[PDB]
């Protein structure tokens, strides 16, 4: 490869671990940024965060940051380019491609911790996560199998990445919502046939639901039921309909 | 508000004058381009593009017109194609720009690259 | 074989209601034993059993009511209790045997709105939950709502037909309008159904008994021609919920 | 708010004493009548019961503790009652007003009595 796009490599997936992150962005400064193509292929390599190791995946973002004051399209490119690689990540859904769905994932999350997004694409993102080829009746589906736990996983995962933010104001009832309608869908899986005794439901996976929901929330009720589930989305479309006044007035 | 809309899962290898040769007329618009082979995901390659509508009513007879509308890529496999509202609804000077060319810390840097 | 003051009740209530002036009827009904709970609780099971009463006749028996509770006005309150439960309890037993019955209750229902004795949340309460109550958000035939079964289509048209003409102006215009919605939807699923063939045509005699009562209520309502149609109009509705409400931003 | 609950499906034979000893300990409320048999679709019989609350918070303990408690009827049948809030939310209030002084004169009255002899002979 040229010798100017494994330049970028290094700074990118190589020296941002042991590196000052404010020098490489001057360094980044540098690039001939009118160039369309090597600023084609460094939004690409952005956007291939999973060649970076997890726990230097927020100096990224945190370099990134920084460049939008300078090249902003760069930005903009790079955050419609990660939310429809975690789109066709849920199209495609092979078991090959988890930990860079799960990096694509973390990654969203720390380019809303530096305010390249707002919380709206968060929450839209978690939303897609609990139903985007899912049944509304909690059926297995197409695109979300009975074993397929990783819409789970990728919810912890954002939840674990930028939740603990939402611990005011409109993001703190924005993230209880979501909540409630998770734990129906934790439950529309935990019900599914396939899980017996001797065919348990895995318990690593119930551990990092805990995990998540107690890191966010220390006092909050963890549904131990589908029916408990599903009673609690009732109540809170119930307090959504009085809102909306579809029956009543105001 | 709600503006920016992004038609994606076109064939991998469909340009941008062609699309727009299936869009016209086009809407009003500010801002209309298209990326592709930019994903994680290989060799799951698709193409997309993204447009920011001057008014409300264009979108609604937009997507009518190309929600499901299937291209056609090189040797004829069908593309069914998507339009939703677009995830992040935001849509697209300096010094330093270019000036890595003839500067210091790269030219350290090649002499290792030869070896 | 009946106690004389059962069947005189009967009598003025399924007899003389339709051929002389409910006021009349009204200073019979008022010289009643109301104080003792035998015969309170006969008149109210009498007026819950409104399929007694002729189908044209049915609204002066709401408008005889609605002088009742004048002087007895936890009447009203009870009759009204029974008629909404029995509507339940209908779609809970679903016998064709008794569909006049369940169809007298309903125009009863929407008769009681016209004379004030139910405000539009009740209606609309009934309406919803007729395209709801024992049904799939899938659309997938139900138990309760098997394909071949049209009844909701008939139940909702005649309270429309009954106390429609008066949701067009204010909050209670926007209630029908997000209504409607929901139903044209809820006609679509069962059209969409794999029993519906050239063999086994969808009754023609419902088509226009929805759009007769569409058209009765709306002019420049469009009247879905495909089930996507009418998907995307539930999506774009609960799209401005969405909004409103402020789950995603805001 | 929403304050008025049905307790509904239950037993056809039960009577409001053994459905609020099956209640104890009730909440406060300023509403409780009980009804059955009065339904149009014989012989699906059931009763049900309606309850006003004063206080919200109570509600929410009374539909987990008995949405679902299984009651019994005079043959060993179960029924599984449902709690919802009903779908009429309007409640009586006291007896606001003095009776009606024609309450209780069909007793006596002309109209009334004219139809008792057309009713000896049927």
């Amino acid at each position: 490869r040229p010798p100017l796009q494994e330049y970028v490599r290094k700074l990118l997936y190589k020296d941002l671990s042991k590196v000052t992150t404010e020098k490489v962005l001057r360094q980044m400064r540098k690039l001939p940024w009118q160039d369309q193509e090597v600023k084609d292929y460094v939004i690409c390599c952005m956007i291939n965060i999973w060649n970076v190791k997890y726990n230097s995946i927020h100096c990224v973002a945190n370099l990134l940051a920084g460049l939008v004051l300078y090249q902003e399209d760069v930005g903009i490119h790079v955050v419609d380019g990660v939310l429809e690689d975690i789109r066709l990540g849920m199209e495609v859904n092979q078991p090959k491609f988890n930990q860079r769905r799960i990096s694509s994932a973390k990654f969203l999350g720390e380019l809303y911790n530096y305010r390249m997004v707002e919380s709206a694409v968060i929450f839209r993102t978690l939303y897609s996560f609990t139903s985007f080829g899912v049944n509304p009746d909690g059926s297995p589906s197409s695109l979300d199998p009975p074993e397929h736990l990783f819409r789970i996983r990728l919810v912890c995962t954002i939840l674990d990445t930028c939740g603990q933010y939402f611990d005011r104001g409109s993001s703190k009832r924005k993230l209880d919502c979501f909540l409630v309608y998770f734990q129906r869908y934790v439950w529309w899986k935990k019900s599914l046939e396939v899980w017996t005794k001797d065919h348990p439901f895995p318990i690593d996976i119930d551990y990092m639901i805990s995990d998540t929901l107690e890191l966010l929330r220390p006092k909050i009720k963890l549904c131990n039921s589908l029916e408990e589930s599903i009673r609690q989305v009732q109540d809170l479309e119930r307090e959504f309909l009085i809102k909306l006044g579809l029956v009543n007035d105001k | 508000a709600l503006s920016k809309v992004v038609i994606r899962r076109l064939p991998p290898t469909l340009t941008k004058e062609q699309l727009q040769e299936h869009l016209q007329p086009m809407p009003e618009h500010d801002y209309f381009e298209f990326f592709s082979n930019d994903t994680s995901l290989y060799p799951h390659m698709y193409a997309r593009a993204y447009i920011n509508f001057k008014n409300q009513e264009d979108i609604i007879l937009f997507r009518d017109r190309f929600d499901g509308y299937v291209f056609l890529d090189n040797k004829g496999q069908e593309y069914p194609a998507i339009v939703e509202f677009a995830p992040f609804q935001k849509a697209a000077r300096d010094t330093k720009v270019g000036t890595i060319d003839d500067d210091p810390e790269y030219r350290k840097f090649l002499e290792s690259y030869a070896t």
